[PDB]
């Protein structure tokens, strides 16, 4: 197997370490969209892109 | 409440300008675009009270031009209504916010602002 | 040798793929304009002072078919003003980058934004070309005008007039950039008596 | 017949000595009968070559201009204001101007309407999309008017004129206002924001 | 193909032929006709649809300067959003043919000098404008506009 890429992040009882719960949530509700977006473009559907909509949380 | 205790008390715990902008925006709901709570003659009467302008109520001017917050013919009538002319530190700060809109001068609202421009030049 | 140019340019202007998903998170501000810029033109620096004279121009020529195959607008000003400081700087001779870029076919007067950009580039960088040179780029620079046709849009027509700026500043008496003789002449060659 | 002959012989001059020559001339031939010429002039020759699709490559810059300055000479003549033979046709000739130009001072003084409705053509020239040599011609025809006029042939003018004259590229607004209370507020409005 | 072919050979061998169908009808129609009986008893929308959609920060409006109705479309935006400063309006030209194709943003740099921060909000407008991908939309850079005001929100403090 092989490395591709890397990026660090930004910097901004507690044993929950509330900051890499966050982040894993975030990759794993958001990189779905990133596919999606490919598979838009190959096909030349013209789209806004991936966007917060409304709210905050969707 | 008042514009003159907001700017105040921006001075009295050393706001930024941008956490005076926003500051700003959050004790006064209705915008009204700024010109008619006078924000420029606040800002002048209280910058200019010394032999020297404070460069804090300065800077929040000059980011209030730079920004558009604050139309030119408000900032105009504003600079005119100031004389004294004993202190040529005040007058020399208020030639460069003159120099700050100066030679560009656009209004880009009703035709009533493009008057008030005019007799503000 | 174009394959080293290639991976140079493309490795300029590449994008990222996994911002806008958590935007902005990720720590580093992508190099701005002029770092960037620095760091291009020290990079091709190294190709074009390892690269030979005879090999001069066929460089130029992919750098402007490169150019022109762009699409963003702000990536095209982007490497015109890398080539903009590459010819400023001395790098290169300021004739070769005019003419690739004026006889490029994929300048056509449709692409109205690199049109605008291209005789933008080429009104700053046409004032260290010699004469003859001068009076080449006169006779292709008409030629490249004379293709529109009776009636453009009217949104197109001022970004369409950059090359009015660049023949307005040729055939200028105080600038003196070539002999004014030269100048109707090449104008006659393409305008004979009875033409408008 | 006359007007149109002659404007023809000029549109097919092609150096701009000539051209200039021939408009600074042709102004003293029309001064037969400066009135009903200009009626044509502005009337029917500028509107059919404005409107006509396929006649505008005559406008061209080199008699473009020249024609442009024609034009704008023989309405400020007419507007400010003579032979025998023209005295007795022109009280034989009939016509109602009101029927010709329907339009959308007097208003029933015929120079007057022919005045609107071309500055109506031009507004609509300038309003549009497809720039080509009439939008020049429009452009001339303006400045002219302009540089011409001491202060009036641009009391005429719509004043959404003032607007998109600069949106098709200072003092093209200051002359063209005519200066009414009203008439600051276009122009205050067009000249700040340029 | 197989047990059809003949019929594609005679009507493949007859095209072209004023008659054809004359020969067709003459041939088909009287046997279909006994067994089946007789025959049967200003401003470009994608543009509107954008400008409808944008959330309520942004106060997106036409300039009353430049060409109207007609290829291109000019736009001065706004920002309002208690958590971001006010920064300067930013103008947009929207090309006709919208979409298969970028917006481009009217640069004003003058206005963007005169203070540090509407500095910082520059350059990282621009650096997120060359990190963007292309053919993207208005909201594209109008959202590239916000986070970069907050990126410049949170590098001065």
């Amino acid at each position: 197997a092989m490395a591709l890429l890397l990026q660090q992040f930004k910097e901004n009882m507690c044993a929950f370490n509330k900051v890499l719960a966050h982040f894993v949530a975030m990759c794993d509700t958001n990189m779905p969209f990133v596919g999606l977006r490919l598979e838009l473009s190959n096909l030349e559907i013209p789209h806004q892109g991936v966007q917060v909509e409304g709210d905050g949380f969707s | 409440v008042n514009l003159k205790q907001a700017i105040l008390q921006a001075w009295k715990e050393r706001w930024s300008d941008y956490q005076w902008a926003i500051n700003m925006k959050k004790f006064f709901p209705k915008g009204a675009t700024w010109d008619i709570l006078n924000l420029a003659d606040a800002l002048l009467e209280q910058a200019m009270i010394g032999p020297s302008p404070n460069p804090l109520i300065l800077s929040y001017l000059k980011y209030a031009i730079s920004s558009q917050m604050v139309s030119y013919s408000s900032v105009l009538t504003a600079i005119s209504k100031f004389d004294d002319f004993s202190r040529d530190l005040c007058v020399q700060a208020l030639l460069d916010i003159m120099d700050m809109f100066c030679d560009r001068l656009s209004c880009h609202g009703k035709a009533e602002e493009c008057i008030g421009l005019c007799r503000a030049l | 040798m174009e394959t080293q140019l290639q991976s140079i340019f493309e490795e300029v202007v590449k994008t990222e793929v996994i911002e806008e998903a958590f935007p902005g998170m990720f720590m580093d501000t992508p190099e701005d304009e002029k770092t960037k810029l620095i760091s291009c033109l020290g990079a091709f620096r190294q190709f074009w002072g390892g690269l030979s004279q005879e090999s001069h121009e066929q460089c130029i020529q992919w750098i402007v078919k490169f150019i022109h195959g762009q699409h963003s607008p702000k990536r095209i000003s982007f490497l015109y003003d890398c080539l903009a400081m590459a010819v400023e700087t001395g790098l290169l001779p300021p004739r070769l980058v005019c003419e690739s870029l004026i006889n490029s076919d994929t300048l056509e007067w449709e692409r109205t934004q690199l049109w605008a950009l291209t005789f933008k580039l080429v009104r700053k960088i046409i004032g260290g070309v010699d004469y003859k040179g001068v009076r080449d780029l006169l006779k292709v620079i008409l030629e490249k005008i004379l293709t529109i046709p009776n009636t453009v849009s009217s949104a197109v027509v001022q970004q369409l007039l950059a090359a009015r700026e660049v023949i307005a500043y040729i055939l200028e008496r105080n600038a003196c950039l070539l002999p004014a003789y030269f100048a109707v002449t090449e104008i006659r060659k393409l305008y004979p008596e009875g033409k408008l | 017949w006359f007007c149109n002959n002659l404007i023809k012989e000029l549109l097919k001059e092609t150096r701009k000595e000539h051209t200039l020559r021939a408009v600074e001339l042709l102004y003293s031939i029309f001064c037969l009968d400066m009135q009903q010429v200009t009626l044509v002039l502005l009337g029917h020759i500028l509107p059919g070559l404005l409107t006509d699709s396929s006649k505008w490559h005559s406008l061209m810059d080199p008699p473009g201009t020249a024609l442009a300055k024609l034009a704008v000479w023989c309405a400020l003549s007419s507007y400010s204001s003579a032979s025998t033979r023209q005295k007795k046709r022109h009280r034989e000739d009939i016509e109602d101007y009101i029927s010709l130009f329907p339009l959308d001072v007097n208003m029933r003084d015929p120079l007057n309407r022919v005045l609107a409705n071309l500055f109506l053509l031009i507004s609509s020239i300038l309003g549009s999309r497809t720039a080509g040599p009439h939008t020049q011609f429009v452009q001339w025809f303006m400045e002219e008017c302009v540089d011409c006029l001491e202060q009036s042939v641009l009391q005429f003018m719509p004043f959404t004129t003032v607007s998109e004259l600069v949106k098709v590229s200072k003092v093209v607004l200051a002359i063209t206002d005519l200066s009414l209370p009203l008439g600051r507020q276009v122009a205050a409005k067009a000249i700040a924001a340029l | 193909q197989y047990l059809c072919q003949p019929l594609l050979d005679a009507v493949l061998a007859n095209i072209r032929s004023p008659v054809f169908n004359h020969s067709l009808y003459r041939t088909f129609v009287p046997a279909m006709t006994a067994i089946h009986g007789p025959p049967i008893t200003s401003i470009p929308s994608v543009l509107q649809g954008e400008v409808a959609r944008l959330d309520p920060k942004f106060l997106v409006n036409l300039d009353p300067s430049h060409c109207s109705n007609n290829g291109t479309v000019h736009l001065i935006c706004k920002l309002d959003d208690k958590d971001l400063p006010s920064v300067p309006p930013l103008e947009l030209s929207v090309p006709a043919d919208y979409p298969a194709q970028s917006p481009l943003w009217i640069d004003r740099q003058w206005q963007y000098d005169a203070n540090p921060f509407l500095q910082s909000v520059h350059r990282c407008m621009t650096s997120r404008l060359l990190q963007l991908p292309d053919k993207h939309s208005v909201t594209a850079l109008l959202n590239t506009w916000a986070q970069s005001v907050h990126q410049a929100c949170l590098s001065a403090a």
